[PDB]
């Protein structure tokens, strides 16, 4: 089929010709690797998707019988023939066609099952992609820790964030997403949504009490700086602490959508934020503390403050038990998970002042210890 | 006899298997490291000859002996990954030649070399001056080509040959169907 | 047959093991050399609690 | 400890079973115990970070089972056992 295909090959469109050239040249070459790079710079390109339908057959045989480059080159163009031909029903026999063509050389499989559980993904089916979505991530958990497959597994999670079944898996593998990121070459316009339904993602998400680990990370506050500062402005309040209910409410109000029968759940998970931060405010001098600075703090009632310190031991972020007779509110180790400056410096203050004292004591029983013992 | 240490370094890139050339070369050039390695062997068998590739993360397959029996096996599972690495592919066997048993084996190392060099040419006169500078028999040997063979590759071994009596050879193979070692061979290194 | 192509290195390493087996086979002959006494053996089965 | 140690280790990692890493000093001028176990794990990171090669400390003893005990406290003569007491007790308490 060499001689014949010149002559289909030759004959193109009117800018085709462009990129024809040195295709039909690394083509006579017979270059495999030269040619999947046109290959991958054709489809790279922003064709019309009307006359293409015949190179991806006809690069999809030669990617079949050529068995020398990577089979992953034909996972992509292959994606692009799904995506331009929109028929689920070939997909499965072409997919599987790629399972039982590529031989057991390279382990491409997490890479073959995310192509079909990502196509599976719609709304035809969801448990059994979700299960082989598991399968996916139980597969392979050795060295080849590119990230870049696992990104991918991050992109079946937001297809698996579509579903309001499960909100705290998007924001455990957002994680990931968020130390995974390389460089700005992707488009930061789609970042914009990326950052937006990351940003609400983070927010909705029940499975963390924290969210300095979401701000902590330059990239999202350096990408948010295009973005309007009306999201910004309530992280850092959501991280920093809410002592005011006046910007928590307007924001609280501001996101009408699915914010309704969540905002009560905010609210019982930021109830705890200001308690975190009035332990690890005052680390010594009089610990011991009053249920004044809580009801004043969170405007609730004195009948509600032994549920609120209820749930805050039923969440399991803190151990504090309080003996007192008359109210008071003792509490115990807890952890800030985001940051404090004043504890660095203060840190450095009770650190060195640890350590002066340990060096004194040290210098005081050892000159004379020493003198008179050895 | 001739009493000298044998380093050769193959290419393990996907591009040794292209279908235009040889088919598979890679069995080809594995028959020229027999030839050399049992000529070598008929010459004076107590050459060592040791074998590593020129991935990025680069491996001892064998270590330099004059017993080739096992080197035969390890010749097989090539481990086709990476596209080239030149620096730490120079400095892995340049600087062990001094791990070898007989002190009196003069240097010599070769290469097989599939890929295009992505060092550029600061890294090539370093290299050549550091070659150069130990004073280190190199055989540069050239499979497959992308562009042009030797543009700034003559300057590199024009720079990096000293000795001009009885110094280095380059080999440039150009393209065609015929065997590789009968070109090869061609040379005084070979025999 | 580019499957069947890593065959040659399993039997390499098997002809590498019946090379390698001569010399732990071969010290067979000078540790079972010959029983110098004789002893009486009486089977009786223990429970350890591979 | 240098980067190449990933690849040091990584060759005992493939041919031998997991390989467990010392890091000891040149000079033995460290007061501290020279020897610190350090086992070759991938563990997962919560900031997202790629999974790497981590070096945990695992607790390490220095001890001799039947013989090293009798070489050493012969070669030493200077050495002293546990005697509990005055003396022992207070050069830890002083040092």
């Amino acid at each position: 089929d060499v001689p014949g295909f010149l002559q289909q090959s030759q004959n193109s469109g009117p800018g085709q010709p462009a990129v024809w050239h040195r295709l039909e040249e690394l083509y006579t070459k017979k270059l495999w690797h030269q040619l999947t790079l046109q290959v991958l710079d054709f489809v790279q390109d922003p064709c019309f998707a009307q006359g293409d339908g015949l190179i991806k057959l006809y690069e999809n045989f030669i990617s079949e019988f050529e068995h020398r480059v990577n089979p992953l080159s034909l996972v992509e163009i292959i994606l692009h023939v799904v995506r331009q031909m929109t028929d689920p029903n070939v997909a499965l026999t072409f997919l599987e066609k790629t399972r039982e063509k590529v031989k057991s050389s390279d382990e491409a499989v997490i890479l073959c099952k995310t192509a079909i559980g990502a196509l599976k993904l719609n709304i035809g089916d969801l448990q059994v992609t979700k299960e082989t979505i598991e399968d996916v991530e139980e597969m392979l958990n050795n060295l080849p820790g590119v990230t870049s497959v696992h990104s991918r597994f991050y992109d079946l999670s937001s297809k698996y964030y579509q579903t309001i079944g499960n909100h705290a898996s998007y924001y455990k593998d957002a994680l990931r997403f968020l130390g995974c990121v390389d460089i700005k070459d992707l488009p930061v316009s789609e970042q914009q949504e990326r950052a937006f339904t990351l940003g609400l993602a983070g927010l909705l998400g029940e499975g963390v009490f924290n969210f300095g680990e979401l701000l902590m990370h330059p990239v999202l506050e350096s990408l948010r700086n295009t973005d309007r500062q009306w999201l910004i402005d309530t992280l850092y309040a959501f991280n920093s602490g809410n002592v005011e209910r006046f910007q928590t409410l307007k924001t609280a109000w501001g996101q009408q959508p699915d914010l309704a029968a969540n905002e009560a759940q905010l609210l019982r998970k930021i109830q705890l934020l200001c308690l975190m931060e009035m332990t690890f405010t005052r680390p010594a001098n009089h610990r011991q503390l009053t249920f004044e600075e809580i009801a004043k703090s969170a405007k609730i009632t004195v009948n509600e403050v032994e549920l609120l310190v209820m749930k805050a031991l039923s969440v399991g972020l803190v151990k504090g038990s309080i003996d007192e007779v008359d109210k008071r509110v003792h509490m115990t180790w807890v952890q800030p998970r985001v940051l404090d400056l004043q504890q660095i410096k203060g840190m450095k203050d009770r650190l060195e002042f640890w350590c002066t004292d340990v060096k004194s004591m040290e210098m005081l029983v050892e000159h004379q210890a020493h003198d008179i013992l050895t | 006899m001739v009493l000298e240490s044998t380093m050769v370094c193959v290419d393990n890139s996907e591009y040794m298997r292209n279908g235009d050339f040889l088919p598979t070369r890679l069995q080809a050039q594995q028959d020229a490291v027999n030839i050399v390695c049992h000529s070598k062997t008929r010459s004076n068998p107590e050459n060592n000859v040791g074998l590593i590739t020129l991935a990025n993360d680069c491996e001892v397959l064998t270590t330099l002996t004059p017993d080739t029996g096992r080197i035969l096996s390890k010749l097989h599972t090539v481990q086709p990954k990476g596209k080239i690495t030149f620096c730490t592919g120079i400095r892995v066997a340049h600087l062990a030649l001094k791990h070898r048993q007989g002190k009196n084996h003069k240097m010599r190392i070769i290469a097989f070399v599939g890929s295009p060099v992505e060092d550029n040419e600061k890294d090539l006169v370093k290299l050549a001056k550091r070659l150069k500078k130990e004073k280190v028999n190199v055989d540069i040997i050239n499979f497959g080509e992308e562009e042009v063979n030797t543009e700034k590759l003559t300057a590199f071994v024009n720079t990096l040959n000293g000795k001009d009596g009885t110094g280095s050879h380059l080999v440039t193979v150009p393209p065609g169907p015929s065997l590789a070692d009968a070109l090869i061979s061609s040379p005084i290194l070979a025999g | 047959k580019i499957m069947k192509s890593e065959v040659l290195r399993v039997t390499h390493e098997l002809q590498a093991m019946k090379d390698k087996i001569k010399e732990n086979s071969e010290k067979i002959k000078v540790n079972k050399t010959l029983p110098y006494l004789v002893s009486n053996v009486i089977e009786l089965l223990d429970v350890d609690p591979q | 400890l240098h980067k190449n140690d990933i690849a040091i280790n990584e060759l005992m990692k493939r041919y031998c079973p997991n390989s467990v890493l010392v890091i000891i000093d040149v000079k033995p001028k460290d007061l501290g115990l020279p020897t610190e176990a350090y086992i070759s794990v991938e563990e997962v990171h919560d900031d997202g970070t790629p999974t790497s090669k981590t070096f945990e400390h695992v607790t390490s003893e220095i001890g001799a089972e039947e013989a090293e005990e009798v070489g050493v406290e012969h070669l030493l003569r200077d050495i002293k056992d546990t005697t509990v007491g005055t003396l022992s007790q207070r050069i830890t308490n002083q040092v």
